[PDB]
């Protein structure tokens, strides 16, 4: 996994430092040491064997880059050709505008789980990053129905700017 | 009721075992391709974008 | 004690069951003959050989037909029924009509300020 | 279960029935047994006194207010046995008692097992089909032209004959 | 798991067993076909006293209209058995 | 099934009443239909509102589980009055009083809480005293804005 | 009387072909049809149909979403841009009316 | 979207061109194979929809339906074999050669690029239906359904027609994915107000309301089963493919104007669901339960939110299977007893010990069950409504409670209790019918796993 | 052989073929904007067509 | 980061083995209960290792295992939560269930279908651990209602006895209400926080989350049957006794009350529902306890006793001391699932008799159950160290020490005296009070399929609370100051509840007929809650469905308004169409009208 998932230094791990009287064997390491030879040692060999067959018949794929294909403000009314491209250009970003929001969600939960009862003042960095997102999201895509087409988003963005230059008049 | 389940359980195995066994073997040997970046202009062959092997085989013969 | 339509009273009370008079007594005899002739038919027809199908049970049918496809011809337009169907038909239909409307139209006046802060909502 | 209750044709069983239930609504008050055993003999006297009166008015006008007081003395949770109406296991073992006609759908590989139990079955059902018209004819010619008909509860006359309606009660499933 | 079934003999040797505890009738001279009202000196009320022991002996409380009929102690062995499906 | 074996419409002409109860296989006097006021209750009976519990649960019927024979015609609302939904079984306590102790219990019950909420059974001490001001940092605050004034 | 044939009473067809499956009375049409019911339908159409319940990738372009999305952040987040800027259609190349 | 239909044409001769004791077998087998050919269109790698022809088309909304219909056909074709066990070979063919047409016509609709071709097949679905219920019904009242089912479906259809006419006069083309783009903002005129009726109304006859729904019970009660499946499965819940497409042109008015049809549902959605307690006719019982659910779908489209549409597509298809299922469950008894009665065969599970486990898996799916889709549809429809209004739950909750009664109550009065000992005519199970309930559920069990498929335009 | 009591089995798949041809005759009927779309607009190697 | 994940999934694979082998044409060869029960034995063995991991490190992982669906900024993923809540209950609800199948082979043999029975427990036993383990608020909801549905099907087991079908359905009636305020919540969070899973949901600490939070009470009151929905549970004792043990004391009544502890940091920041935790939760501690006294059916008496104990858990949430509750969740299973487990040993030994009036020397005839029943009921109330102290103490320390309310303390304390006053009853009329039971002695005992599990609950009910008291991470800071008559309250008060019940059930020995006051008849039945509601609502809320919605509206009005009013409109206009005698002296005088009209029509237009 890439280094964009805030994997903050993975162990701040503690150390084994016993202090009982007439010290006992701990069932964790008395058993997990009995675990990394019996089911990890097989399964580590198997995938170690799966890998070498994959590089025999190795196969590649790619990402399918895309283009700008001008958006709607350059585009003509009625002319279905242009708009259709720009339209399926926008719904083509409506996902990528929204799979991001899946990542922050995905990132906004794992924070406090790797912080437990700290939970705040160590996830504000991630939480401030969230309101920052959600505010543009709603300001992009809130009032819309399910027939969301770029002519509506474009109007939503255009009703808004009027107040942005109507409230700058007093 | 028993005859039935004995038949339901069978004719699904009749094609489930050729598949499930067969589909374990493909992933074992091969499959699960990897990312890659375009060679500065290559015109990928329409299934150089999808991962799973059989899935980028169906896409060759069809679609 | 005080009987009610629900939780009616036992039969040891309610002073029937006591007046064994030949005008009251004959009833409990003749129902019972009416009843035995009938059950004896079902007995005579339950364990009849060659009965292969089920048994008709027509009275059960007279109740359904009476309830489903034998109502509307037995209609009479009346008050207590024309007034009652509107208040069952349109009444609740018109009660909520002010609720959801004012729920919205009070929700709408707030949204046009920001006094009703749109929190992290995306459902539309 | 096996009889029919007609009109409660007289004061007697109405009282024996009242004594029956009313008695059962004492042990739930008298949990302990020695305590129970006492109060019954007193209530026994509450009937053994005014045993025979013949005043049908007062017989009813004792037997009527007998419940205008007992109702306000009975126990709310009486002791009914298992298998008793309203009680636990009144119908527990009824999810298994299949009606025995359905047995005649098993085919071989299910009744190829034990060729004897069905060797019985056919010599039972031979008795049935061969005893029907004789059986019904009795009910036909039974002197029931008019009037009283309780159930007529008819037996088999002393013949080489089988009684009236019997597949109901006999061949019914067991209990457990 | 337990509760072994009877054999109409652990009934008959157990019904008559009960009737000998009654102390108002049955001075160890009764029998199995011995009616109550006519040849033992009981009342009808004295009969309801009998069936309750049998009810208290098994736990299947007899309906209203079956104690009315059961007079002979054989008849008590004769109704207990037809119900509980004895003689397998 | 026959046309004039199925129901009809409000049998006027009291000679006709015999052709309702003997149609439905019933004693004539006992058969008095609905008052006819409005709804399509036709020539069907009334049949007093017995829940099917008070029926003597012994005595195998032609229709087990349901407390009816092959005839003895059916209560109109025999959906509620089976032994699956309702029971009008006579109760050892009477409705008006039985409905009173419950609502009489609760309305007395609720009133103590309000009485108790006035006089809470507190413990004669102060509140807690937290480490820092009110910690401002894990309770949830903004440690680029001001510090806070409160302190012990 | 009106002279139509009487009702045909019940048939009770588990007497010949106690292996009767449901299709036709004669023994050898059931077996060579049900086997057609199962195999043509019940085996392949579920199995080979469910072979696409896992396959048919990027169904409506979701698997492709993560790639561009994980790409779009690591380019936009590393350099100094704020993610999710404020909006679509920047105030350039948009001519609002006056007053 | 042609390689599907044209085989399904070739089935129609196949029945007339097959031998008597070989005809259900062949026609049954390939109809399954039609499903696979009716599945290739799932190759939706992109949001770029699959506009094959200048008349036929596809969507994530239709492709469930298109798949679904080709799946109902073998099924419904199978469930009507012991029914009509005795009849001419002609009827035994014609009942196929008429029934199939529903497959062919509906495919054309659900694939359609336009509203006419939808329209002139929105009523050509009618010939194969009315022909059935009026012909192979088993009741004296079979005919009045063929009248009610006929006219309500038309009396609304004609305004719907006239609006499609009008739209053409203003624009010219009257097709999809253009009106979506060349969409004008309406003036909210009274003349323009009547248009919102006419373009919604006929679909709201299909999806029945608290009002016009009298045609739905009379239909199902009298259809043998195949006038009940499709009439419940894809002939009903057909309006949505109509009502979602046509609703797109006229959104700027359908905020203020749609409160009644929304509201008239959310009462009837509770009433029909509460009627469905105290009923006798089983085959009627289910018919209301569909009207209960689909009343929520009418409370979906008029809100236009994505989870609301998703709340329908996870509900329509989730309902068509389980609805078409439950009729078979009843048809597993009416063919044995010959009475639509919820009480005559009550103490089952002694005799049909397994079929109970197809009732039981179904009724649970009738109500909202969590690892399922009848909930996911009934859930998202709640969520959108809570956004539309936070007091719908005071109305929704009254149903999901009631829905926990009648769905289970069907189990009680049909599989639990002392058996009606007096029914020797209980053939335990035909393997014909017993594998129907498989071919309903195993779709759900799989379709429940990955419902990325089943969603609508939005996801 | 005999009078071909079973030949209809050839009948339907001849349709699926014929459909896949008619579905394809549709394709070469449209055959416009073969590369003139703004999205792809990719000139190919030396070879000839795309669809 | 490997072992822990790898086991917590693996227990399901053990539990999915009985079911996934239940249809293989193999179950009819082997001893499927023992098979299952053997798997359960290894599941507990495996389950300790997570618990052994948590106490040492307190690590709280959040496994996912799967991606189900993508939905507009919500990746619907299965996912498992585990922190002090699905790490101990997951083992103890599993441990006890080992002591059910062994029983449920002995109890409920002579049954043609246990393999079908045992199937359904493991259906349940999976669903409850999901509810417990579920990260999401929807994955939880699988374990919300499947838990409920599967109880409808074991309560209603002998599928005659429609009275048992009812009392199953009665539950589902009130459970599908608990469905509602759950779904109110899971709708609200989405519509304010696009997650459905707990982690992001915690970030709404400041939103006045008032009504959704109240919806959870509906969810609580459904499964954890408080008072508005109490009566389904005792009526749902018509099912078999282990099911009453498994479900309705340890693995369903925990559900609603377990929900709140997983939402414990949100009931903290409100001060209103934080009350109605108490005022509703504590109502049940009093009412059901009073109801519980003058009952006679044991399985009811135990059932009622849960409902008070059920409330006292909520009373923990009556303040912000939730971790005490979960500790009481655990211990409440090692008692109740002994008594049923101990009661079926009493019952099935002899006949199906299961009311106390007909037995009184269980001490002598069964010195075993009369040794372990007491280990239940003694340890239950307040026995000073048997886990109904290490639970009950820390409860009563708080209730009389936090600023809560006044009446709630009394009704609790009066009721905490009252867990005795029916346990004294059970442990006297059953275990003393010289016997009364029919003569046939069929007591089978010493069956090692019976003792060996009954042993362990005793081992569990005695040791485990201590073992859990210290090994856990201490939170819920314990006020321990408590002058003489606060800390010493739960002890004396339970002793007090013996003596009165002793003298009360000793004065029933003397020959004297006692009076039927409303007290001990109000409480003999239920407080009249079922008797009065279960015959008005299905007589009003069901009769408000025929003559206003079917035979009024859907059938006899709506069938007039559109259809028949229209048909009549046309056919009435149809008779006047063509009911003229076919003359021409009329038609022409009819035509000539048209002639004038089209003149008088044209002569206006111009």
């Amino acid at each position: 996994d890439s280094w964009d998932k805030d994997v903050y230094p993975e162990p701040p791990s503690r150390t084994p430092a016993p202090s009982p009287q007439t010290s006992l064997p701990n069932p964790i390491t008395y058993l997990t040491k009995a675990y990394d030879l019996v089911v990890d040692w097989p399964v580590t060999l198997v995938r170690e064997f799966i890998e070498r067959q994959h590089a025999k018949n190795r196969t590649y794929y790619y990402h399918r880059q895309y283009r700008r294909v001008p958006d709607i403000t350059e585009c003509k009314e009625g002319d279905v050709l242009c708009i259709y491209e720009a339209e399926m250009q926008w719904r083509r970003d409506f996902k990528v505008d929204q799979e991001i929001m899946n990542i922050i969600q995905e990132r906004l939960k794992a924070c406090q789980q790797r912080e437990g009862e700290n939970y705040q003042q160590n996830c504000a960095k991630e939480l401030e990053q969230f309101t920052k997102v959600t505010k543009a999201y709603q300001d992009r895509y809130l009032d819309l129905g399910a027939y969301y087409s770029a002519r509506k988003c474009l109007a939503k963005q255009k009703q808004r700017m009027l107040e942005e230059r109507k409230a700058a008049r007093q | 009721d028993a005859r039935f389940l004995r038949l339901m359980k069978f004719y699904l195995m009749l094609t489930g075992i050729p598949v499930i066994i067969g589909i374990t073997l493909v992933n074992i040997f091969i499959g699960e391709a990897e990312l890659a970046e375009i060679p500065e202009g290559y015109i990928p062959e329409h299934w150089e974008y999808y991962k799973h092997p059989i899935s980028r085989w169906i896409a060759r013969n069809f679609y | 004690y005080k009987p009610a339509p629900l939780a009616t009273l036992p039969s040891t009370l309610d002073p029937a069951e006591y007046d064994v008079s030949p005008e009251t007594r004959r009833a409990q005899v003749e129902r019972l003959s009416i009843r035995a002739r009938l059950k004896r038919e079902y007995l005579l027809q339950y364990n009849d050989p060659k009965r292969v199908s089920h048994i008709e049970d027509p009275a059960l049918i007279r109740w359904t037909y009476a309830r489903s496809a034998n109502i509307y011809p037995n209609f009479r337009p009346t008050p207590k029924n024309s007034l009652l169907g509107a208040v069952a038909g349109f009444g609740p239909l018109i009660f909520w009509y002010y609720v959801f409307k004012t729920d919205r139209d009070r929700k709408e006046r707030l949204i046009q300020e920001g006094k009703l802060d749109r929190k992290f909502n995306i459902s539309y | 279960a096996f009889c029919a209750p007609p009109a409660y044709l007289t004061h007697q069983q109405k009282v024996l029935r009242l004594y029956k239930r009313a008695l059962r609504h004492l042990e739930s008050w008298c949990i302990h047994r020695d305590k129970y055993r006492y109060f019954a003999c007193l209530m026994r006297a509450r009937f053994e006194e005014h045993k025979n009166e013949k005043d049908m008015m007062r017989a009813t006008q004792l037997l009527r207010e007998a419940e205008e007081e007992f109702w306000q003395n009975q126990h709310p949770q009486p002791y009914i046995f298992p298998d008793s109406p309203g009680g636990t296991s009144f119908e527990r073992y009824e999810c298994y008692k299949v009606p025995e006609w359905c047995l005649d759908y098993w085919h071989p590989s299910e009744k190829a097992m034990y060729p004897d139990y069905f060797s019985k079955r056919e010599q039972w059902k031979k008795l049935r089909m061969e005893s029907w018209d004789r059986e019904v004819k009795q009910l036909q010619e039974e002197t029931s032209p008019d009037g009283i008909m309780t159930e007529a509860l008819p037996p088999a006359r002393r013949e080489g004959d089988l009684p009236p309606l019997w597949w109901h009660i006999v061949t019914r499933p067991r209990e457990r | 798991s337990d509760a072994p079934p009877l054999t109409l003999d652990g009934i008959k040797d157990r019904v008559l067993y009960v009737l000998k505890l009654y102390d108002k009738i049955d001075p160890e001279k009764l029998s199995v076909n011995s009616h109550f009202m006519k040849d033992l000196g009981l009342d009808s009320l004295d009969q309801v006293e009998i069936i309750m022991a049998m009810e208290d002996e098994f736990g299947f409380e007899i309906p209203d209209i079956d104690a009315e009929k059961l007079m002979c102690p054989q008849e008590i062995v004769d109704y207990i058995a037809d119900k509980k499906d004895v003689y397998e | 099934m026959t046309k004039d074996m199925l129901p009809g419409s409000y049998p006027r002409t009291p000679e006709e009443r015999a052709a309702a109860a003997k149609k439905y296989n019933m004693r004539v006097e006992d058969y008095e239909p609905y008052p006819d006021d409005g709804m399509g209750y036709g020539d069907y009976p009334m049949l007093p509102n017995r829940s099917q519990h008070e029926r003597d649960p012994w005595y195998q019927w032609d229709h087990s589980e349901l407390r009816m024979n092959w005839g003895e015609p059916i209560h109109w609302d025999l959906d509620m009055y089976i032994r699956n939904r309702v029971d009008t079984s006579p109760t050892p306590v009477s409705w008006d009083v039985m409905c009173k102790h419950l609502f009489g219990f609760v309305a007395f019950m609720v009133f103590m809480f309000w009485v108790g909420h006035v006089f809470p059974s507190y413990q004669p001490v102060g509140p807690k005293q937290y480490p820092y001001n009110n910690l401002y940092l894990e309770r949830g605050g903004d440690p680029t804005k001001e510090p806070e004034p409160v302190v012990h | 009387q009106w002279q139509e044939d009487p009702e045909p009473e019940d048939e009770n067809v588990y007497a010949k072909n106690p292996d009767f499956h449901g299709y036709d009375s004669d023994p050898v049409v059931d077996v060579w049809n049900m086997r057609a019911v199962f195999f043509f339908g019940f085996s392949i159409v579920l199995v080979f149909g469910t072979t696409f319940v896992a396959y048919v990738p990027d169904y409506r372009m979701q698997e492709w979403a993560r790639r561009e999305a994980e790409r779009l952040v690591k380019y936009r987040e590393v350099n100094g841009l704020p993610i999710m800027e404020s909006n679509y259609f920047d105030p350039s190349k948009i001519q609002l009316p006056e007053d | 979207m042609l390689k599907i239909i044209l085989p399904s044409l070739m089935l129609l001769p196949l029945t007339w061109l097959s031998s008597p004791k070989k005809t259900w077998t062949n026609v049954t087998s390939y109809s399954f194979l039609i499903s696979l050919t009716s599945l290739t269109l799932l190759w939706q790698t992109d949001e770029n929809y699959k506009n094959f022809s200048n008349m036929f088309s596809s969507d994530p909304l239709s492709t469930p339906l298109i798949i679904l219909t080709a799946w109902l056909l073998p099924l419904m074709l199978m469930a009507s074999q012991n029914h009509l066990k005795k009849d001419n070979n002609v009827l035994q063919k014609l009942y196929i050669s008429m029934l199939i047409s529903l497959q062919i016509l509906l495919i054309m609709t659900f694939s359609a690029t336009e509203l006419i071709m939808f329209y002139i097949l929105f009523e050509a679905t009618l010939i194969p239906t009315l022909i059935i219920i009026t012909r192979w019904g088993n009741q004296t009242e079979r005919l009045n359904a063929g009248i009610y089912f006929l006219f309500y479906t038309l009396i609304g259809s004609i305004p719907l027609l006239i609006a499609l006419i009008l739209i053409q006069n203003h624009v010219g083309t009257l097709n999809l994915m253009i009106l979506s783009f060349t969409t004008h903002t309406l003036d909210a005129s009274w003349s323009n107000n009547l248009l919102w009726l006419a373009c919604m109304m006929a679909f709201l006859i299909k999806m029945p309301l608290y009002g016009v729904h009298l045609w739905l019970p009379k239909a199902h009660v009298e259809a043998p089963i195949a006038g009940s499946m499709i009439l419940a499965a894809i002939l009903l819940k057909l309006g949505s493919y109509g009502m979602i497409r046509i609703s797109i042109i006229l959104d700027p008015l359908t905020k203020y104007m749609a409160y009644p049809f929304i509201l008239l549902s959310l009462w009837g959605m509770i009433m029909t669901s509460s009627i469905c307690l105290r009923q006798t006719d089983l085959k009627s019982l289910i018919a209301y339960s569909s009207v209960s659910h689909m009343a929520l779908v009418i409370a979906s489209i008029m809100i236009q939110t994505p989870w609301s549409f998703m709340g329908a597509t996870m509900l329509m298809i989730a309902h068509g299977l389980t609805s078409s299922l439950l009729f078979c469950l009843a048809n597993s008894n009416y063919e044995r007893i010959h009475s639509r009665t919820m009480i005559m065969a009550r103490g089952l599970q002694m005799v049909f010990p397994l079929m109970a486990t197809w009732w039981l898996m179904a009724s649970l799916a009738n109500l909202a069950l969590p690892p399922s889709i009848n909930l996911m549809g009934e859930l998202f429809i709640t969520m959108s409504l809570f956004s539309w209004s936070n007091f719908t739950i005071i109305l929704m909750g009254i149903n999901i409670i009631i829905t926990g009664m009648y769905s289970m109550y069907m189990i009680i009065t049909t599989q639990r209790g002392k058996l009606t000992n007096h029914m020797i005519n209980l053939q335990p199970s035909h393997t014909r019918e017993l594998t129907l309930m498989a071919l309903h559920m195993i779709p759900l069990i799989l379709l429940t796993t990955s419902p990325k498929l089943i969603t609508g335009l939005t996801m | 052989q005999l009078l071909r009591e079973h030949w209809v089995h050839i009948l339907v798949p001849a349709g699926f073929v014929f459909g896949c041809y008619l579905d394809r005759k549709d394709d070469e009927k449209l055959t416009a904007f073969r590369n003139k779309s703004m999205l792809f607009q990719r000139e190919l190697r030396p070879n000839e067509e795309v669809t | 980061m490997n072992i822990f994940t790898t086991s917590i999934l693996l227990i399901f694979i053990l539990l999915l083995s009985p079911i996934l082998i239940s249809m293989s044409n193999l179950i009819k060869h082997i001893n499927f209960p023992l098979y299952t029960t053997t798997s359960i034995k290894f599941s507990f063995i495996i389950s300790l290792l997570p618990l052994l991991m948590f106490f040492h490190n307190n690590m709280e992982y959040m496994i996912t295992t799967w991606h189900w669906v993508t939905m507009n900024s919500m990746e619907l993923k299965m996912s498992f939560k585990t922190d002090f809540f699905s790490i101990l209950f997951t083992s103890v609800a599993l441990f006890v269930t080992w002591s059910i199948m062994q029983f449920s082979s002995w109890y409920m043999h002579s049954d043609p279908n246990i393999n079908r029975f045992i199937k359904y427990l493991t259906l349940f036993l999976i669903t409850m651990l999901i509810l417990t383990s579920a990260n999401n608020m929807f994955q939880l909801f699988i374990g919300w209602e499947g838990v409920g549905i599967m109880s409808f099907l074991l309560i209603g087991w002998w599928y005659g006895r429609t009275d048992a079908n009812t009392a199953a359905l009665q539950a589902i009636l009130y459970n599908r209400i608990g469905d509602i305020g759950f779904i109110l919540a899971m709708v609200w969070f989405s519509l304010n926080m696009n997650s459905w899973e707990l982690q992001q949901i915690m970030f709404s600490n400041n939103n006045d989350n008032l009504i959704p939070l109240m919806g959870l009470l509906i969810a609580a009151t459904g499964k954890s049957a408080q008072f508005g929905l109490h009566p389904w549970l005792p009526s749902a004792m018509e099912g078999p006794t282990p099911v009453s043990a498994l479900l309705h004391s340890s693995t369903m009544v925990v559900a609603g009350i377990f929900l709140l502890v997983r939402f414990h940091p949100l009931t903290t920041n409100n001060n209103f529902i934080l009350t109605t935790m108490l005022c509703l939760g504590a109502l049940t501690t009093l009412f059901t306890a009073i109801c519980a006294l003058t009952q006679n059916d044991i399985k009811k008496i135990i059932a009622f006793s849960t409902s008070s104990q059920l409330g006292l858990m909520m009373v923990t949430l009556g303040m912000n001391q939730p971790h005490l509750a979960f500790l009481h969740i655990c211990t409440h299973a090692f008692f109740k699932a002994m008594l049923f487990m101990c009661s079926g040993s009493i019952i099935h030994s002899l006949a199906d008799e299961q009311d106390i009036r007909k037995m009184g020397n269980i001490t002598k005839i069964m010195p075993f159950t009369s040794s372990c029943l007491v280990i239940g009921s003694l340890a239950l109330t307040g026995m000073p160290f048997l886990t109904g102290f290490y639970s009950k103490d820390l409860i009563i320390e708080a209730i009389n020490t936090c600023n809560t309310n006044a009446w709630a303390l009394l009704i609790t304390l009066i009721a905490t005296s009252m867990t005795a006053m029916y346990s004294m009853r059970i442990i006297y009329f059953v275990t003393m009070t010289k016997p009364r039971f029919p003569p046939l002695i069929s007591i089978n005992e010493n069956d090692p399929d019976l003792m060996n599990p009954i042993k362990r609950l005793a081992f569990g009910s005695i040791f485990a609370g201590f073992v859990i008291s210290y090994n856990i991470p201490p939170t819920s800071i314990p006020v321990l100051t408590m002058p003489w008559f606060l800390k010493t309250t739960a002890l004396i008060i339970s002793v007090l509840g013996f003596l009165i019940a002793l003298e009360l059930n000793n004065l029933t020995m003397k020959l004297s007929m006692n009076k039927a006051n409303p007290y001990s008849s109000f409480s003999t039945l239920l407080g009249f809650f079922p008797s009065i509601i279960h015959r008005i609502t299905p007589m009003k809320s069901l009769n408000l469905s025929l003559k206003t919605s079917l035979t009024l509206l859907d059938l006899i009005w709506l069938e007039k308004t559109i259809p028949k009013s229209t048909s009549t409109l046309h056919t009435n206009m149809t008779t006047l169409t063509t009911n003229q005698k076919g003359l021409i002296k009329l038609y022409f005088m009819s035509f000539l009208i048209n002639i004038i009209l089209i003149i008088i029509l044209y002569s206006i237009n111009l």
